[PDB]
């Protein structure tokens, strides 16, 4: 079933079985490893973020940006390999009560327990599709920690339209499409090797 | 003047996907049955239209800069040395004006060079061609990390033959799964030494989709391997599907009677290249 959301309530999160198609039309926040680490330091300590991640959508990515007429223009924002945040993403979900992670490749099986306990979904973005997703960015609202982390590692706050198609690849119901395909692939490979 | 041609060559490669690869992606889309992989493929085809319209790289990971240089008759070695400098300078300039991401680092320190030039970074492959006359051929081959990180070598026993080759190719594609972003293009190098086998596997990736080995017998092994690879069910992005690979390219060389080296170079759906022939001042 394909869905289109402007916001994702936990209610809607639990309504996304593996293999569903999603398009987003609202706010998204970018975060790579450096950003995930800084966010965890500051919420564990009681520092106020200038932004709210409660029930939010995180995109694993490094947006290329150009300053044009005293506003930012996106040129390319492809998805980052998500398994780079494998060792910080549990702590991250438990401090922030995010609703969705977007990226590519997937994340380790263990986190599927964390996605069932807290209400969270992982959505695969077309790997390689930097121009398509850039074109979906309607406006750049704000950027955080720019001076400290620099342009790709900074948290960019975006407004997107028809940001997709995204595939539900790990759900809040204990299912991972990566784990499924790898077991079938092992079986068909034995029948050849 | 070569540095500015080199810049236009990396812009070509970074933005405009070769037509043989776009066609193969349209065909992949009409041929598969998985709803997930059909959606993934139209997004990719849409990506490529938008990259060209808005003049931005089709893929954010513009890669490590690899350069294949063919050299014609009646060129001084001193002029070839100036051509190699202009190729470096044009990679420095391409990083700036394409733009390319600065991805070349020191392997132990991880210090970024900030121009993709350093420590033999512009990997420049040199060949001589007696059929060119004061004319060079430049291929720009921007290689991504995701696909290069699935490269494999294996020193088979000769008595393993063609069955052990097929088995090593299938094991390697299966192990990689969704990580070099399928659908994919497989380059297989057989023979030489270990370094030659991997050189061949990369060279095999310069070919156009549907371009079979000019030896009909190896052309047949290319199609057996494409059919068996498509049986794996990896599909677009390793999400499940009928099309795992767009094509299989083999290249061979003489090997030691007691050896059989086999190299594999995977390429992601973003097969990127651009070629230009250049007549030199008389």
């Amino acid at each position: 079933m394909e869905y289109t959301f402007n916001k994702l309530t936990k209610k809607d999160v639990k309504k996304l079985k593996v293999g569903d198609i999603v398009y987003l039309n609202g706010k998204i926040y970018t975060a790579r490893d450096e950003a995930h680490l800084k966010i965890i330091e500051m919420l564990k300590s009681n520092e106020k973020l200038p932004f709210d991640l409660n029930e939010s959508i995180i995109y694993h990515a490094g947006p290329i940006m150009k300053k044009v007429n005293d506003s930012w223009v996106c040129v390319s924002i492809g998805p980052t390999t998500s398994a780079r945040m494998n060792d910080v993403e549990e702590e991250f979900i438990k401090l922030t009560n995010i609703s969705a992670i977007v990226g590519k490749g997937g994340m380790k099986k263990e986190l599927l327990k964390t996605f069932e306990d807290y209400g969270v979904v992982y959505l695969a973005a077309p790997g390689g599709c930097a121009a398509l997703l850039a074109n979906s960015v309607k406006r750049v609202d704000n950027v955080y920690f720019l001076d400290e982390l620099g342009m790709p590692e900074a948290v960019w706050e975006l407004e997107v339209n028809n940001f997709g198609p995204l595939i539900v690849a790990m759900d809040s119901h204990g299912n991972s499409i990566y784990e499924e395909v790898n077991k079938k692939v092992y079986e068909k490979l034995n029948e050849l090797i | 003047k070569i540095s500015d041609v080199v810049v236009e060559l990396f812009r070509e490669a970074a933005i405009y996907l070769p037509e043989d690869v776009k066609n193969a992606l349209e065909e992949a889309y009409k041929k598969e049955s998985s709803e997930i992989s059909k959606n993934t493929l139209k997004a990719i085809i849409e990506n490529n239209k938008i990259a060209e319209e808005t003049q931005v790289p089709l893929c954010q990971d513009t890669g490590v800069p690899i350069v294949f240089l063919k050299i014609g008759k009646n060129i001084n070695s001193s002029e070839i040395m100036k051509i190699i400098e202009e190729i470096k300078e044009g990679v420095k300039k391409a990083t700036e004006e394409v733009p390319l991401r600065p991805n070349v680092v020191h392997p132990l320190t991880r210090e970024n060079f900030k121009t993709n030039v350093g420590l033999n970074s512009p990997f420049i492959n040199i060949e001589f061609d007696e059929s060119l006359d004061r004319e060079i051929e430049i291929i720009a081959f921007p290689k991504g990390a995701g696909s290069e990180n699935m490269s494999a070598l294996k020193m088979l026993k000769p008595s393993d033959g063609i069955e052990g080759i097929k088995n090593f190719v299938l094991e390697t594609i299966a192990n990689a799964g969704g990580k070099p972003c399928p659908p994919i293009v497989v380059g297989i190098g057989i023979g030489g030494t270990a370094d030659v086998a991997l050189k061949l596997a990369k060279k095999a990736l310069l070919r156009k989709i549907g371009e079979r080995h000019r030896d009909k017998e190896i052309a047949n092994l290319e199609k057996e391997l494409l059919e068996k690879i498509n049986s794996l069910g990896i599909g677009a992005m390793g999400l499940g599907g009928d099309i795992t690979a767009l094509d299989v390219f083999i290249e061979i060389a003489g090997c030691h009677t007691a050896s059989l080296p086999v190299g594999i170079c995977i390429q992601c759906w973003a097969d990127r290249r651009a070629i230009k022939r250049i007549k030199l001042d008389a």
